Order: structure tokens, then C-alpha cells, then sequence
């Protein structure tokens, strides 16, 4: 009787006598109907959740080093013929040659292939990469955070050799760092919109995958339920 | 908020009706009433194993009808 | 100007300049000189990222410039011994600094010499976001396990 | 006065397709089956120690309802049957929880937030603004820099006079304007389908024109200043602005409708068919 | 073989005794110093701090701290440490190009 | 250090500047074990170094928006023969994949990882209504027993 008030109403059932008892009945049962919305409740909480951007490491990690465990989707693409190739085409001949089936034209037929499922990841230069996923307003297309760049290298101003004028354009570059300046043309040219935050999206439908701790331990249940029909199986000789 | 009653309506006076094919004529209303909100009373439900089907799709109806007043109105709680 | 890092907007005839955060820019350009015809002239108006520091640095160390565009060879790639563009005009002395887009490597620092990095860059990878799911063991969530 | 903008005022509907959109279309398959698996399996453990009984008692506990009487009466299936109640509460604690998670978050949209919304920074064909041509509005762009690719978009549908700009935001073929906010706010409390987005702009006030020195020009502007203690402007004002007619707060979450139950509904009226075929089975099988 | 000064935290006698460090910029220094032939020596900072300039003598006389002011008074050679890129420290001193953004 | 040589020379963080005076500490070996003992609630550092605490410990964590931008550097006297070798070996450290190594030898561990902190599951102090009056109503039983009994 208790079990059933406690989860749903089940089955018809002897329930009491005894008005006293017809009273302790009355307490659990309202325990319940305050139990079962308590667990509705909090549970309403646990089904709004956030996006996911996968924390990978750089170019070193094994979804590259090793690229055969989880065969089928390692699709680490590039656009041919540059300064990119190179850099890989020496440190990860291998990993260069793997990606021969993932040469790209221009930089556009690139970001397309990511929003279609036809690749991976993609590699290419930082900063280019940064301003161009401020540009999409699919915010499901974003870099891998700063920190793993690979060969970091900056860009710089051309001087003759040996010329006087070096130190000072230096000490006045240091200048703009040192007064906040750089900040300012870096906002208003560079960062665009998808300096932005993971959404509270709300779930699709809830799916098996999701779902089947219960039913394993419905399983889990069978089993036992078989088993106690085993044990007092075992009475045959009283 | 009328639908629900009208189809309460209907629906009872062909159970009845259909049950009548193999003490059953307006504790109905009081059956399904019940059903719709919750359990309140021993009720003398059916026979006619074919009622004992529109009552369990009834039955069905209504506790996904809760449901969903339960849900909604979970919203217009928060100004 | 092969970047949104500097831009080149064809000039204006509604006034004849830009003169909103802008500066001018030639380009000598050559073209099918199979008859010798001289080259040159004003082609579009410049501005852009580069074209800032440019400008803050001008009048913060008090020079005066001569912007113009290159004619071949983007940036520089050597050839047979020799550096074609963006580098060349800076090995050949028509030129005292070259700006823009143009990164750092032992490759080029022994033709030219070399500012201080102003942008960080490098290789790096780009990745789609996955959506939000639940885990497998949600349904035991809301409750500690004494109650 | 200052700038605002002018958009219209979206009337919330709430999206919803059926009552199975919390469900992935298999998982009511994988109920539909295991139910009757739990029944079969409960029908052995009490013989080998009622088969339509434990049919029933096992489709009818998920159900919620009281139909169907038997009990298992070994104790493996007692044991069992405890277990199958538990999952069928989680089951329906689970789908109406995961429905008030999806009818939270579904709402409508969002309004812009004023000048420094990136949605305005960046030109889409999808989002067209406009003002009036030859007016103090565009003089404010031109001659500003950080909205050169902002008024090289508007230059295109930029309008002959408010009372166009209005009737075409009132007609969906527009999706802002900008405008004196004291023009504006007359027009969000006169009709009510429009509402502003409270953010002041460029700061101005309205005056009088006169030729550079004119006899007049100091008792104008003299008698003006008596009208701002004696009080009269705060009676022009009231008597023609300031009727606050309509008031928006708290744009409602958009009540479900006639048209999106419509699934259950379906589902009992194919169930009131049914039972006309499945009755004379009845009959035959006497 | 770090030999540091710092055998107790600042406010108290200093027992310069030898000591051992490693990790990133130690690495770093074993390269370069194989690439060009060197034979170094490391002594900690006896100040603790980074280094700036600040007035003293209740005058206007500026002078750095710390590791900075070790090497521009000679006491030190190269700072191979953590040492950021600003330009208030590049006008008396020398900067390397960046090995760590 | 420099930080504070960032905040000095700039105007519009006159009053933060004027703030922090008063609480600076000696070496972010100490800002650290006093962040994890509630004595501060915040620390500004070069992010290279913070990033291994996040790490290393997870009870910490950042956020996220990268601020006054520079990069690590070694120092040498002005004017000295040891310039152009070493700030050429440096670069040649960037391309055949030395500073990778490093990197990854000392630095990226990744040992603790944050995510979408939970909703905070109810626990065993809270509920602790419902069950003092199911006892109550155990008490009271024993009670209105006897009454019945006195009925009788
Ligand atoms: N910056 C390099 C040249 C260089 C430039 C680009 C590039 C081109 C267009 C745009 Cl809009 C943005 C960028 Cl960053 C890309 C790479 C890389 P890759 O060409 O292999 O694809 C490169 O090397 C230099 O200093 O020579
Ligand atoms: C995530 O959900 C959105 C919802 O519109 C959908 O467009 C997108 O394809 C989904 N992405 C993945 C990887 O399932």
C-alpha cells in the first residue's frame, strides 16, 4: 500500500481498519503528495542545459596524433598550396599526407564544409580565423581557445637594415600597447558579434540514449525478480 | 476549457450507450470527472470489456492533459 | 591590401577625396607594356587596420610617408635567389618600410629588419559547437542520497 | 528630446507541433513494447509457483488508471511489480518536467536594445531600417565615421515623411525607423501595437528659426522663459501629448491555443472510432 | 645549481645558500646556451619583486627594484625569468622577441 | 609590478588604482593561498599564469575576457653582442617545434575540467521538514490510540 501512495495509485488494496491507522495513512499520503512535487519540481531544473564546445588541446592532441581510434570522423582539413601546408608538411609528414583527401578552395568553401558535416576541424591562420568567426551569425561555428596556437609568430613593420628609425617606432608601438589605444582599434575593426556566451538551450526530445539508466534498472529488476523465483524454487524438500 | 467538457459529455453518452451491447447511466459523468482531475472516489466503473477501453483512452487523455496545465502554468509564475 | 587588415576604396568623385579616417595611396601600375607605355596612376583611396597604426605612429614620431601599393608578387617568396614584392621593394631601396599584413620568420630577418609583433597569430583550429544534452543518469539528480 | 526607435510590438504565440514533442518517436515505441514484455513476464511467475487480468493491471498502472483488479500474488512478482510502478511514475515526472523545461525558454524574440546592437552594426537584408530623407537624421550619420557602413545601408529605403515610415512599420514592410522621441512616444500610447526601446539617443531640442539678427530675436526668447515657470507649456502639454491611452508590462508567455492541443483530441476521437469496429468482435467471439 | 639568497622570506636574516630550480625558462636557457656557447651562472633576485621606478629620499631621484635594477646597475647579465614587454622598461634595457604570448 | 605600472599611468582606472593601494600583496604565491582561503575575491595576473592554476586546482577558475595584451620577453643591456643571435634562435624555436615540446612538458594538463555547474541537488537538510512530521504524526498516534480504546 505505502509504495504504491508513495510513486502512484496502482492497484485496489485491503488498506486499513483501525481509525487510528486510517490516520497514520492520511500523514504518508500527504508526505508523498509532497514528495512526488518536490522531485517534479527540481527535476524541471535539471533539463535546461548549455551549449558544449569540446576542450581539445592543440595540434598534438591523439584526435590528430592518432587519428584511428574513433576511425571515422577525423577530418582534419587545410587549403592547399601555402605558407599553412609547410608548417605541418614538416613536423607531421604523415599528418600532412592523411589530409590529401580534405583540400578546400578559397577560405568560404571551407567554413561551409563545417556547417554541412562534411569535416572535422579545419586549419588555417589565428587571426584570420578569429575575425572571420566574428563574422557568421551561426554562433555554432567558433575557434578553439587562444593558448594552443601552434607557431606563434606576430605580424611586424618592414625596415631597412640597420637604420636609425627602428628604436623609435618600436618605443612608439609599446606607446599605443601602454595606453589602452590598441584596444580600441582592435574593437572597432577586428571583434565583431560572436563575443558572446553559450545559450540556455532548451532539450530536443529526450532520446533513448538519454533515457536508458531507467530501463537498465528495470532489467537490473527482472533479473532479480527471476532470482527470488529461483531461491523459493529451492523448497522441494519441505 | 469547453472542448474538454463537451467532449466529457459525448463520450460518456456513447459509453454508455455501446456498453449497453454486452447501474451504468450517469455515474459516468462522475467516473470521468474523476478521471479528468483526480482520483476521489470508488466508482462502480465498468463491465463491457470494450468500455474498459474508452475509459482507459480517456484515462490516457487526462493525465496528459494535467500535464500539460501543470507545465504552462509553470510560466505565468514568473513576472 | 590582400586583407580586411587594410582596405582600398576606389576614389570619389562626389567630393575627389575620402578624408573620413582615410589617406590616399597610389599605384604605378604597369600593363600589357608591350609598347612601352608609361605606367601610373591614382588608383583607389585607402584605409584599414594597418592604415591606424600608421597614422598614430606618423605623428607620434614625426615623419611624413608616400603610401603605394605593390605590383607582383603579394608578399615576399623568393625566387632564384632574388625576393619578389613586399620584401624585393624593401632589398632594392625603393622603399624604407613596408606595413600591412606580413609575418616574422628567420626566413626574412636577415634581408630586412624587424619591428615589434603588434598582433599575436599563428596556426589554430576551428571546431563546430555541440548541443546541449542530458546525461544518461539524470532521472537521480534531484536528491541527495540520504532522503 | 532625443532619438529612439520604433518597432512593432510582436504578439506572443507560443510554438508547439503535439503532445509528442517531448518524446523522440521511438521512445513511444520502447514504452509501447516493454509494457506488454513486463505483462507476458508476469504472467509465468504466478503459475509456475489470471493472464488478461495481468494484461490489464500491467498497461493500467502506467496509465494512472484504477482499472483492472488483480494483484501478483507470489512474491517475485510483487517484487517486480513495485519496480514497474516506480518506472512508470518516472516516466510521466519526466515528460511533464521536460515540457516545462521547452515552454520556459520558447519566447518570442528580442528587442533592439538601442544604437550599440551589433544586430544594427552589421547590414542583413533581413533587416531593413530606414528614417526620412534630407532631415536632421542623416546629417547626424554622414558626417559621423563609425556608422559610415551604417548609413551606406539606409541610403537605399530611406522614406518621404513620418506618416509613410509609420504606415509601413504598421504593414510588416519595414522593421525599425528613428525619429525625435516626442514624435515617437505619441504614436506608442495613441495605438498600442507599437512600443519604442527606451534607449535616449543623440540629445537635441526642438526651437524656433529666425534670420542671423533680427529685431525679435531677444523678446522670443525672453517670453519663452516665462512659459517655463508660469506653467503654461506643462499645459500645452497635457492638453495635446501625454494621454498614456495604452500601457505595455510584461509581454504575457503566450497561453496554449485550439490549434496545437489538437493532437488529443485527434486521439480520442480515433479512439471513440475504434471501439464501433472493436465491439462486434465482442459479439462474434460470444 | 640555483644559488639562491633566499633561504627565509624578507624580514629577516638572509643566508644566501645554494639551492636547485627548474621548469620552463630553465629548459628554455639550456637551449640557447648549447645553440651559442655559454657558461652560465643563476642567482635569485635578493628583492623579490619585478621592478619599477619609484622617488626616494623624500626627492625626486628615480631608481628601479629588483631583478631590473640588478641588471642595469651591471650586478646582472640577462634576465632569462618571466619578464613582460611594456615600454616604460624599453627605454634602458633590451628585449628579445617574444617567447610566450 | 607591471600591473600596477598599467593602472598607474592610466586615468580612467584612477579610482580602481585607488582602491587596490591598500591590500597589494607580495607574490602571487601568497594572492593565491589567500583567494583560496576567502581572505580576497579576486587577483589579476599574467593569464599564462593563472591558467596553470585552473588546472593544477579546481576550485579555482577564470574569466575568460583577455585583457592588456604582451607577450614574455628575455633583457640584455642595451647595446650588447648577444642581441641578434638570441632573438634569431628564438625564432628558429617556432618552427622546427621546440617551444611545442616545452609547452606541452611543463605547461596544458588539463587535470580538472569545468562545466555547466550543476543545479545543486536538494539534500538532507532541507527536507528535513516533511520528515519531522511524519514522526509527529508517529507520536501523536500513541496517543489517540487509547482514546479509541476509552471509547470503546
Ligand atoms: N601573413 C603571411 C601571409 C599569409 C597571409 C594569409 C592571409 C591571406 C588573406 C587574408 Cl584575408 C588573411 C591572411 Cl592571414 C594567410 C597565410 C597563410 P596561408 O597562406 O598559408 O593560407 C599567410 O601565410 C605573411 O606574412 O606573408
Ligand atoms: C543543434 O540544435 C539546432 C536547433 O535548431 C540545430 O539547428 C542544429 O543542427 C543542432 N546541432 C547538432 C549538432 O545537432
Amino acid at each position: 500500500l505505502l509504495w504504491g501512495l508513495v510513486f502512484n495509485n496502482s492497484v485496489p488494496v485491503q488498506n486499513p481498519k483501525g481509525t487510528t491507522s486510517k490516520i497514520m495513512v492520511s500523514v504518508w499520503a500527504f508526505f508523498a503528495v509532497i514528495f512526488l512535487a518536490s522531485y517534479t519540481a527540481n527535476l524541471a531544473a535539471f533539463m535546461i542545459q548549455e551549449e558544449y564546445v569540446d576542450q581539445v588541446s592543440g595540434l598534438s592532441d591523439k584526435k590528430f596524433q592518432r587519428p584511428n581510434d574513433f576511425s571515422p570522423p577525423f577530418r582534419f582539413g587545410t587549403v592547399p598550396n601555402g605558407s599553412t601546408e609547410r608548417n605541418i608538411r614538416n613536423n607531421y609528414a604523415e599528418m600532412h599526407a592523411y589530409m590529401g583527401k580534405f583540400n578546400q578552395r578559397g577560405v568560404d568553401d571551407a567554413l561551409l564544409s563545417l556547417k554541412t558535416g562534411k569535416l572535422d576541424a579545419f586549419i588555417y591562420d589565428a587571426a584570420v580565423l578569429n575575425y572571420m568567426a566574428g563574422r557568421d551569425e551561426g554562433c555554432k561555428l567558433v575557434t578553439i581557445g587562444s593558448g594552443k596556437v601552434f607557431a606563434s609568430t606576430g605580424y611586424g613593420i618592414a625596415i631597412q637594415k640597420d637604420s636609425g628609425w627602428k628604436r623609435q617606432v618600436d618605443l612608439a608601438i609599446l606607446q599605443l600597447f601602454g595606453d589602452g589605444e590598441m584596444e580600441e582599434l582592435e574593437a572597432l575593426w577586428l571583434t565583431g558579434i560572436c563575443h558572446n556566451e553559450k545559450n540556455e538551450v532548451m532539450s530536443s526530445q529526450l532520446d533513448i540514449d538519454n533515457m536508458a539508466g531507467v530501463f537498465y534498472m528495470l532489467g537490473a529488476a527482472m533479473a532479480l525478480s527471476l532470482i527470488t523465483f529461483i531461491s523459493e524454487h529451492l523448497f522441494y524438500w519441505q | 476549457w469547453v472542448m474538454m467538457f463537451v467532449m466529457l459529455l459525448i463520450v460518456s453518452a456513447v459509453a454508455v450507450f455501446v456498453f449497453e451491447y454486452f447501474f451504468t447511466i450517469g455515474k459516468a459523468i462522475w467516473l470521468l470527472w474523476g478521471l479528468v482531475f483526480n482520483n476521489s472516489v470508488p466508482v462502480q466503473n465498468p463491465k463491457g470489456t470494450t468500455s474498459k477501453i474508452m475509459v482507459s483512452v480517456w484515462a490516457f487523455f487526462a493525465v496528459i492533459f494535467l500535464a500539460s496545465y501543470t507545465a504552462n502554468l509553470a510560466a505565468f509564475m514568473i513576472q | 591590401e590582400e586583407a580586411p587588415f587594410v582596405i582600398v576604396e576606389s576614389v570619389d568623385p562626389l567630393s575627389g577625396t575620402c578624408m573620413r579616417n582615410t589617406v590616399p595611396c597610389q599605384k604605378r601600375i604597369i600593363s600589357e607594356n608591350k609598347t612601352d607605355e608609361e605606367p601610373g596612376y591614382i588608383k583607389k583611396c585607402c584605409k584599414g587596420f594597418c592604415i591606424d597604426i600608421l597614422k598614430k605612429i606618423s605623428k607620434s614620431v614625426k615623419f611624413t610617408y608616400d603610401l603605394y601599393l605593390v605590383t607582383n608578387g603579394k608578399h615576399g617568396k623568393k625566387i632564384n635567389g632574388t625576393w619578389n614584392g613586399m620584401i624585393g621593394e624593401v632589398v632594392m631601396k625603393r622603399a624604407y618600410m613596408a606595413v600591412g599584413s606580413l609575418t616574422i620568420n628567420e626566413e626574412r630577418s636577415e634581408v630586412v629588419d624587424f619591428s615589434v609583433p603588434f598582433i599575436e597569430t599563428g596556426i589554430s583550429v576551428m571546431v563546430s559547437r555541440s548541443n546541449g544534452t542530458v546525461s544518461p543518469s539524470a532521472f537521480l539528480e534531484p536528491f541527495s542520497a540520504c532522503v | 528630446q532625443g532619438l529612439t526607435i520604433l518597432v512593432k510590438k510582436e504578439i506572443p504565440r507560443s510554438t508547439l507541433d503535439s503532445f509528442m514533442q517531448p518524446f523522440q518517436s521511438t521512445l513511444w515505441l520502447l514504452v509501447g513494447l516493454s509494457v506488454h514484455v513486463v505483462a507476458v513476464m508476469l504472467y509465468l511467475l504466478d503459475r509456475f509457483s489470471t493472464l488478461s487480468s495481468a494484461m490489464w493491471f500491467s498497461w493500467g498502472v502506467l496509465l494512472n488508471s484504477g482499472i483492472g483488479e488483480g494483484a501478483p500474488r507470489s512474491f517475485s512478482a510483487r517484487i517486480l511489480g513495485m519496480v514497474w510502478a516506480g518506472f512508470a511514475m518516472i516516466i510521466v515526472a519526466s515528460y511533464t518536467a521536460n515540457l516545462a523545461a521547452f515552454l520556459v525558454l520558447d519566447r518570442p524574440e528580442e528587442r533592439i536594445t538601442g544604437i550599440n546592437d551589433p544586430r544594427l552594426r552589421n547590414p542583413s537584408d533581413k533587416f531593413i531600417y530606414a528614417t526620412v530623407k534630407q532631415s536632421s537624421v542623416d546629417i547626424y550619420f554622414r558626417r559621423q565615421v563609425e556608422l559610415s557602413t551604417m548609413y551606406r545601408h539606409m541610403e537605399k529605403h530611406n522614406y518621404e515623411s513620418a506618416a509613410e515610415a509609420i504606415q509601413a512599420v504598421r504593414d510588416n514592410k519595414l522593421h525599425a525607423f528613428i525619429w525625435d522621441s516626442a514624435v515617437l512616444e505619441f504614436e506608442a500610447s495613441q495605438k498600442c501595437d507599437l512600443v519604442t526601446t527606451g534607449e535616449l539617443f543623440f540629445r537635441s531640442g526642438f526651437g524656433i528659426g529666425m534670420r542671423k539678427d533680427s529685431p525679435w530675436k531677444q523678446q522670443v526668447s525672453l517670453s519663452i522663459l516665462k512659459s517655463h515657470e508660469n506653467g503654461f507649456m506643462e499645459d500645452l502639454d497635457k492638453t495635446w501629448v501625454r494621454y498614456q491611452e495604452c500601457d505595455s508590462r510584461s509581454n504575457a508567455p503566450a497561453t496554449l491555443t485550439c490549434e496545437n492541443m489538437a493532437g488529443v483530441f485527434m486521439l480520442v476521437a480515433g479512439g471513440i472510432v475504434a471501439g464501433i469496429f472493436l465491439i462486434f468482435i465482442e459479439i462474434a467471439y460470444k | 645549481i640555483c644559488t639562491g639568497p633566499n633561504d627565509t622570506s624578507p624580514g629577516s636574516p638572509r643566508h644566501t645558500v645554494p639551492q636547485c630550480c627548474y621548469g620552463f625558462c630553465i629548459d628554455l636557457l639550456i637551449k640557447l646556451a648549447r645553440t651559442m656557447q655559454f657558461t652560465y651562472e643563476v642567482h635569485l633576485v635578493a628583492d623579490g619583486k619585478f621592478g619599477t621606478q619609484e622617488r626616494v629620499q623624500n626627492s625626486n631621484k628615480k631608481e628601479w627594484n629588483g631583478m631590473m635594477g640588478e641588471l642595469l646597475s651591471g650586478q646582472a647579465d640577462m634576465i632569462v625569468a618571466p619578464l613582460t614587454i611594456n615600454n616604460e622598461r624599453a627605454q634602458y634595457i633590451e628585449f628579445s622577441k617574444p617567447f610566450k604570448y
